[PDB]
Formats: C-alpha cells, sequence, structure tokens
C-alpha cells in the first residue's frame, strides 16, 4: 500500500491567515495514463466529507476559489488563502492512482487565540452512587487554550494509573475554548480506604501545577 | 441534485453480520462507481471498496475482502455493504460515495453508525455533581453506564444554554457508555435559581430529571 | 504519394452447403484511395441484388467494405468477386474457393 | 455522441 | 474487458462533381452504430445497431446537428489544405479524422486520441498527453501553431477524459446483451493433399466476438512463423467474424503440426491435434 503522511498534523490559524498542508506518498502516484489523481477532502466533525481538489490541482464545482492544489510526483500542496470561518475542519489528502485507494491520516485546522489557563474544579461522588458499591471522582478543566493538558490523580499521594478516563469538548465556537473532563473509578471498597483525593493539572498558561483536592467527608 | 442517502444507524452483536443500504437518484444510477468507506472512532479515513452496477465488478481493499460483499440493485437504484464476521474494531461510520470519472469522489452518502458490542440495551444512571469547594460556581452530572449511543443532556428543560458543556462519551471496560455535562454559574444564583439536568437515552426511553444543590 | 491495391477475399457467411441458402462476401480492405468499383457475378455476369457496408478504414488509415448478397450455392455454380480500383490496370477477378 | 464542433485547419 | 468508442470521418473532394464526399461511422469496439452519407436521402444520422434505437428523437436532431457541423469544416477543410500544399483545383483528395477513447476493465478512461490525415498520410495527430499536437510537415506545422493558440486541445480532452467516456458507459449498458457478450471461436481443421509428399493443413475459426483472436501452427511446440499463410481476419456478416491459418507439411508429419487459438472467449487456450 501506498503511504500518505501530511505536514503538519494539527494548526492553529486565524481568519485571513494563509494555510499550507503538504502531502506526501511513499511512491509515486501517476498512473499509465499519465495523470496524478491526488484528490483533497474537507470534514467537520460528525459530517460527511465535502470534495474540493480533483486530479491534483483542479476545484470540484462550487467551492471557493481561495483552495487551490498543486505539487508533482511525491508532494502534493493544499493552500486556503485568506482564511474563513467555515475553513475550520479537518483535510484529508486522497490517492487513486494505485490499487488500494488510500486516504492521509488528516490534518486539523483549529482556531488560532491567546493562551487562557483552565478554571479547575473536583467533584467528590454522590452520596447516591455509593449505594452501588462504585465510586466516580471527576475532574474539570474548563476554557482553556491550547489543547495540551496533562491531568493526574494522586490517591493519598499516590499517583494512580491505568483507572482513569478522559474527554474533551470540540473547540469551543465562540470562544475558541477547550474543556476536558477526567474520571477516576473506583470501588466502594476501594474508595472508604483513603482520605485525600487530589488531581493535578500542568498546562501551558499556568506558571506551575495547580491541584484540586478534597477530604473524604 | 445528485442524492445518495444511507439506512439508519445499527448495533450488532460479535459473530454477526450486518448490510447497510445506500440510495441513488438524481443520475443514470448504472454508470458511476460507487464506492464504500469506513471511518473507525480512531481518527483516520479508510477505503473499503468499489462496485459497478450494471456489470456488478468489485474490487475490494485486501484488508476487507473476506468480511465486506458490495452488491447493487438496479432496480431500486440502491447499493449495498454487507460486512461478516464482526469484531470490535469494526465499529465505525460507512460511507458510500459515488465516483466521476475523474476518479474522485464527489458527492457522498450522510454515513451509517455500526456499533459492534456484546452488550445489551441499558438505560442510564444519573448522579450529581454538587457544586463544593472561584467567583463562578460549577455543578454537573455523570451520566454513567448505558448502551448503545448516544444520550441526549439538557438543563432546565432547555432554558439554560450559557456556560454548558456536555462532553463526548467515552467507552468503559464494562461496554458501557459514560459522559459528564457541566455548566458554569455564578457563586450567588446557588440559593436563588434551581438547577435541573434533563437526560434522555433513547434505546431504553429512560427519561431523568436530577436536581443538583449545593454540599 | 502512395495508392494501396485492395486485397480480395470471396467467401461465404456460413460454411457451405449445396441447397441451402447462405450469404456470399467479397472483403475487400487495405485500399487508397477510397474510390472502388465491385461487383459480384454469377456463373461471370453480375448480380444486382447486391448491398455492402459503410466505408471505414484502418490504423494505416487504409480503407475496408465487405460487399454480400443472398444466394443457394450449388455444384455447377460458379461465382467470383469482380474489383476495379485505379491501382489496377484491368479488373480483378477473385473465384469463389468454397474451401477457402 | 460526437464533438458539439470541430474547429477549421 | 477493455472498450473503446471511435468515431471515423472520410472526406473526398470531388471537382466539376457537386459537394466532396462525406461519410461518417460510429463503433463501439468492433460493432458499428451509426452511419452519416452525404449522399442518402435522408441526410441524417442513421441507427446501425438494434440498441441505438432506444435512443429518444432528441438524440437524433442532436447528432445529425452535430454530424453536419462536422460535414462543414471538412468542405472548408479540402479547400484551406490544397492552398497550404498549393495544388490544383482538379486532382481530387481524401481528408480522414478519428477520435475516441478506450476504457479499461474498471469502466475508467485508458486513453484518448484524435487523428488528422490528409490522402493518407498522418498530417496532425493529439498527443498521447492529450495536450500537444504532432505535425508531419510544413503545413502542419501552420495548423499547429494555429490550433495551438485556438486551444483545441483542451477541448479534446474534455471530450475525451470526459464526455466521451459518460456516452461509452451509456452505451456499453444499453447494448449490454451483445456488446457485453464474447462468441467463442467455432473450431475444426482441414487436411488437402497438394503433392505426393507434401500435404495443405488449414486451422479454421468462424463465429468469433470479438475480433481479437490468435491463430499460430506449432510443430513440435515451436511457433512455424514464416510457413504460415494466415488471412486477414474478415467479417462474416452476421456479427461475427472469421479467420484461418494454413501451413504445407512433408506428408507422413501431420501428427507434429498442432493449431493454438487465443481467443477471450476461451477460458483456456485451444489446441487442435492431429490424431
Amino acid at each position: 500500500d501506498i503511504q500518505m503522511t501530511q505536514s503538519p498534523s494539527t494548526l492553529s490559524a486565524s481568519v485571513g491567515d494563509r494555510v499550507t498542508i503538504t502531502c506526501r506518498s511513499s511512491q509515486s502516484i501517476v498512473h499509465s495514463n499519465g495523470n496524478t489523481y491526488l484528490e483533497w477532502y474537507q470534514q467537520k466533525p460528525g459530517k460527511a466529507p465535502k470534495l474540493l481538489i480533483y486530479k491534483v490541482s483542479n476545484r470540484f464545482s462550487g467551492v471557493p476559489a481561495r483552495f487551490s492544489g498543486s505539487g508533482s510526483g511525491t508532494e502534493f500542496t493544499l493552500t486556503i488563502s485568506s482564511l474563513q470561518p467555515d475553513d475550520f475542519a479537518t483535510y484529508y489528502c486522497f490517492q487513486g492512482s494505485h490499487v488500494p485507494r488510500t486516504f492521509g491520516q488528516g490534518t486539523k485546522v483549529e482556531v488560532k487565540r491567546t493562551v487562557a489557563a483552565p478554571s479547575v474544579f473536583i467533584f467528590p461522588p454522590s452520596d447516591e452512587q455509593l449505594k452501588s458499591g462504585t465510586a466516580s471522582v471527576v475532574c474539570l478543566l474548563n476554557n482553556f487554550y491550547p489543547r495540551e493538558a496533562k491531568v493526574q490523580w494522586k490517591v493519598d499521594n499516590a499517583l494512580q494509573s491505568g483507572n482513569s478516563q478522559e474527554s474533551v469538548t470540540e473547540q469551543d465556537s465562540k470562544d475558541s475554548t477547550y474543556s476536558l473532563s477526567s474520571t477516576l473509578t473506583l470501588s466502594k471498597a476501594d474508595y472508604e480506604k483513603h482520605k485525600v483525593y487530589a488531581c493535578e493539572v500542568t498546562h501551558q498558561g499556568l506558571s506551575s501545577p495547580v491541584t484540586k483536592s478534597f477530604n473524604r467527608g | 441534485q445528485v442524492q445518495l442517502v444511507q439506512s439508519g444507524a445499527e448495533v450488532k452483536k460479535p459473530g454477526s453480520s450486518v448490510k447497510v443500504s445506500c440510495k441513488a437518484s438524481g443520475y443514470t444510477f448504472t454508470s458511476y462507481h460507487i464506492h464504500w468507506v469506513r471511518q473507525a472512532p480512531g481518527q483516520g479515513l479508510e477505503w473499503i471498496g468499489w462496485i459497478y452496477p450494471g456489470n456488478v465488478n468489485t474490487e475490494y481493499n485486501e484488508k476487507f475482502k473476506g468480511k465486506a460483499t458490495i452488491t447493487a440493485d438496479e432496480s431500486t437504484n440502491t447499493a449495498y455493504m454487507e460486512l461478516s464476521s464482526l469484531r470490535s474494531e469494526d465499529t465505525a461510520v460507512y460511507y458510500c460515495a459515488r465516483e466521476e470519472i475523474t476518479y474522485a469522489m464527489d458527492y457522498w452518502g450522510q454515513g451509517t453508525l455500526v456499533t459492534v458490542s456484546s452488550a445489551s440495551t441499558k438505560g442510564p444512571s444519573v448522579f450529581p455533581l454538587a457544586p463544593s469547594s472561584g467567583g463562578t460556581a460549577a455543578l454537573g452530572c455523570l451520566v454513567k453506564d448505558y448502551f448503545p449511543e448516544p444520550v441526549t443532556v439538557s438543563w432546565n428543560s432547555g432554558a439554560l444554554t450559557s456556560g454548558v458543556h456536555t462532553f463526548p462519551a467515552v467507552l468503559q471496560s464494562s461496554g458501557l457508555y459514560s459522559l459528564s455535562s457541566v455548566v458554569t454559574v455564578p457563586s450567588s444564583s446557588l440559593g436563588t435559581q434551581t438547577y435541573i439536568c434533563n437526560v434522555n437515552h433513547k434505546p431504553s426511553n429512560t427519561k431523568v430529571d436530577k436536581k443538583v444543590e449545593p454540599k | 504519394m502512395i495508392q494501396r491495391t485492395p486485397k480480395i477475399q470471396v467467401y461465404s457467411r456460413h460454411p457451405a452447403e449445396n441447397g441451402k441458402s447462405n450469404f456470399l462476401n467479397c472483403y475487400v480492405s487495405g485500399f487508397h484511395p477510397s474510390d472502388i468499383e465491385v461487383d459480384l457475378l454469377k456463373n461471370g455476369e453480375r448480380i444486382e441484388k447486391v448491398e455492402h457496408s459503410d466505408l471505414s478504414f484502418s490504423k494505416d488509415w487504409s480503407f475496408y467494405l465487405l460487399y454480400y448478397t443472398e444466394f443457394t450455392p450449388t455444384e455447377k455454380d460458379e461465382y467470383a468477386c469482380r474489383v476495379n480500383h485505379v491501382t489496377l490496370s484491368q479488373p480483378k477477378i477473385v473465384k469463389w474457393d468454397r474451401d477457402m | 455522441s460526437l464533438l458539439m464542433w470541430i474547429t477549421q485547419v | 474487458g477493455s472498450h473503446s468508442m471511435r468515431y471515423f470521418f472520410t472526406s473526398v473532394s470531388r471537382p466539376g462533381r457537386g459537394e466532396p464526399r462525406f461519410i461518417a461511422v460510429g463503433y463501439v469496439d468492433d460493432t458499428q452504430f451509426v452511419r452519416f452519407d452525404s449522399d442518402a436521402a435522408s441526410q441524417r444520422m442513421e441507427p446501425r445497431a438494434p440498441w441505438i434505437e432506444q435512443e429518444g428523437p432528441e438524440y437524433w436532431d442532436g447528432e445529425t446537428r452535430k454530424v453536419k457541423a462536422h460535414s462543414q469544416t471538412h468542405r472548408v477543410d479540402l479547400g484551406t489544405l490544397r492552398g497550404y500544399y498549393n495544388q490544383s483545383e482538379a486532382g481530387s483528395h481524401t481528408v480522414q479524422r478519428m477520435y475516441g477513447c478506450d476504457v479499461g476493465s474498471d469502466w475508467r478512461f485508458l486513453r484518448g486520441y484524435h487523428q488528422y490525415a490528409y490522402d493518407g498520410k498522418d498530417y496532425i495527430a493529439l498527443k498521447e498527453d492529450l495536450r500537444s499536437w504532432t505535425a508531419a510537415d510544413m503545413a502542419a506545422q501552420t495548423t499547429k501553431h494555429k490550433w495551438e493558440a485556438a486551444h483545441v486541445a483542451e477541448q479534446l480532452r474534455a471530450y475525451l477524459e470526459g464526455t466521451c467516456v459518460e456516452w461509452l458507459r451509456r452505451y456499453l449498458e444499453n447494448g449490454k446483451e451483445t456488446l457485453q457478450r464474447t462468441d467463442a471461436p467455432k473450431t475444426h481443421m482441414t487436411h488437402h493433399a497438394v503433392s505426393d509428399h507434401e500435404a495443405t493443413l488449414r486451422c479454421w475459426a468462424l463465429s468469433f466476438y470479438p475480433a481479437e483472436i490468435t491463430l499460430t501452427w506449432q510443430r513440435d511446440g515451436e511457433d512455424q512463423t514464416q510457413d504460415t499463410e494466415l488471412v486477414e481476419t474478415r467479417p462474416a456478416g452476421d456479427g461475427t467474424f472469421q479467420k484461418w491459418a494454413a501451413v504445407v507439411v512433408p506428408s507422413g508429419q501431420e501428427q507434429r503440426y498442432t493449431c493454438h487459438v487465443q481467443h477471450e472467449g476461451l477460458p483456456k487456450p485451444l489446441t487442435l491435434r492431429w490424431e
């Protein structure tokens, strides 16, 4: 199979910016026809993709003029000139010159804004849930930027591993911030055994890591 | 004026098989290749195969040969993708797309989500996330142990929308899903307003309204 | 320039069989230019019930045509193709050979 | 189907 | 398998006699489906296959109109070319044009072509990439420049990569019952004694479509390809094709000779044994 690698993997730009995604093939994608069949696709989370560029440099019907493709052989380049708010999405390059046809890994184009530190909040388990014999502690990071953050759980100063799950919101459409929710899951037995629960948050916009903690009781 | 319309979402058990439909209109059905593509929750897009109606020629990506069967019915203007030997790695959204003489996929279907899990249908438990101990206060709801997706969460029936964050679900080791929903509010309002999250998991018609209050 | 004389082949649609209806073909090909006269002869005398294909050509630009008529072969009757073209000083005649 | 027009030589 | 759609145009000037002749035909693979004759009564594009009858009266008007514009351009081209080559208005000349496209087994575009000849010599042709021209001599170098300035190449790329393939795919469906068939060669083999020590062995292939076929004689497993009389493949007139290949052998040696038939209607090649 033909390896399609896009560069960069993520990219943060503002409206009016000119953006370049490059796509490299492990071998030449030239058909016996004498045509290179490299296409470019635009995808928004949850939606079906939209065709943008076919045969390397041709615009599909109805696509704006600020999109354009170029390149040849093993390097290909999508350029989005003077970016517009609708253009924030994930872009995939595609080949079709050889079997199998193969996509790239994607490139997410996100909004750029100033750093914002997360507002941190921790939640002890509900009395209602302790009756189910299971306890869940919830650590919340609210309205931060950029997306890169790290969450660590400590139960009685012991760092927990493999018993925790987190999730992130899509970039918010109005303030362009993220929010993350990390969940530490123990049995009721293990929870009654310890007093101090603490998640520690390390993020670009915090001078030193932040801890939010409670004492069971 | 080209249209590809795909069948609704499904949920299966390991070892069985599923058959997604793709109805075309607005063009001559039997003269353009129809592809099938999958996108696993992971990230990337991946190609399954294609079929040319009329001569019913089919070519598959070797990664799915032996797993997928693509067919077509000219009488209905409808293509079919049947995946067999279901494993958990076959959970994904499955797309059909038409191809235009230029080799490019120009018109896509909406997508069909397919979920392979051995779990059983179950409505979720709803617990408060009480505003414990800045200038603003934060509360929420943990919606845990449900299957399959999705759950829908509103707050005060729809009358509270500013500051709300309902997170994507995650898949626990139990095979059940869990997501949380938080909203930031004023600190002062913690003794003037009532805060009620409205959960609705429709694969079991669970409708829970949980009041969250300080403690 | 170059002018190409036509190649003549004279045969039946089906393998020949006395008393059973068939079709007599004269396939002239490989010629240039396109002006050509072709006659089908039953015992030296031309047949008026002759149809032909439309003019087409091959990759080297040489033309080709199929002249054909219905007939019933017998043992005493002899058939042939009379072909005239600017590359021949005299109409060439090709006789129908049953095993060919 | 034929070309819509052929250009003169 | 592969498929092709091709249009052929023939223009002969007839000085003193009237309009030049204009004949045009269209083929899918080896099957002809339309014809136009500038001498016929109708003055229309006419069907030549049962499946092209499915097309409506909008088809027949549009194609009739297109073929007449094609005629008119050749009518002018005969004069122009006569001046380019400085020829008397008394001699008769022929202009031929061929163009079309190919698709492979997936019915995807493979190649297109547009070729133009004057008095049976290559005159100008579109190159493989569909963007450049091959000019034979000085007269063509002028038509080359003129056609580069007018972007005639780009009009053709549009047709040969798009419209052509769109239509070929449409015709292959409407004619699926016959265009997508393969009729396997019915074969047999004759022995005709020429001399006292020599004999003529002939290998026959009948009623086969498509016309592409291979007939070879072998002796002890060896292609005897300098001693064989192979005739140009010939239409049988009912849509199928005929071919034969013969060799002249020393008598007593017939069992050394074998006949080999390769056709796309044959799952495995044939070998017809003398025994």
